[PDB]
């Protein structure tokens, strides 16, 4: 009885979340940069 | 914003040499046609 029902399967990676770990990971390191000129956001503007 | 336009302010600092040495190089570009008969320059 799967012929007839259980759904139809999704080829699903999560890349999206692995897409948000690296830009997570690149505005951690853009701030990190920023502190160790002593050049804040607030001193960019 | 004041501390946003010194980002840009390099790009600015040298466009005024351009306009400063374009302007004395116009200005002996007129210091000789005076003496060329143009009835302008009077």
């Amino acid at each position: 009885g799967a012929l007839n029902n259980a759904g139809k399967g999704m080829i699903e990676t999560n890349i999206g979340n692995y897409i948000q770990q690296q830009i997570n990971l690149l505005e951690f390191i853009k701030m990190e940069m920023a502190d160790v000129a002593g050049i804040s956001k607030q001193r960019e503007g | 914003t004041l501390q946003s336009s010194h980002i840009t302010e390099w790009l600015f600092t040298i466009h005024d040499d351009v306009k400063k040495r374009a302007l004395e190089c116009f200005l002996e570009t007129a210091k000789v046609a005076l003496k060329g008969r143009n009835k302008k320059f009077q």
